[PDB]
């Protein structure tokens, strides 16, 4: 799986809409190319992806 | 002969005079309130 280093999250907007209405970008550190799982450990926020 | 000057050359603001339709044109003067409804087709989802 490829590791991640340095997570930072930013969101760009966040707009509390009863859809999906809040957009955060996320800056790491990579050592290859993929896909793994993401997921908000807290329940206040619900991701679409 | 004595009719002096005309409107077409003192009226305030730059306000051009046309005659036919009496009229003056291009007045520069206050402020214009605007309302606006729009579909939400117009606008673009954050998302994207």
């Amino acid at each position: 799986a490829p590791t991640i280093i340095d997570l930072t999250c930013t969101v760009a907007t966040c707009t509390h809409s009863s859809d999906f209405g809040g957009v955060l970008t996320l800056t790491y550190k990579t050592n290859k190319n993929g896909d793994c799982s993401v997921h908000s450990h807290s329940n206040v926020a619900t991701l679409q992806e | 002969k004595e009719k002096g000057t005309a409107l077409n050359t003192k009226a305030p603001f730059g306000c051009q005079i046309k005659t036919n339709p009496v009229r003056a044109m291009n007045c520069a003067v206050g402020n214009i309130p605007v309302s606006m409804n729009l579909p939400d087709s117009a606008f673009t989802r954050i998302v994207e």
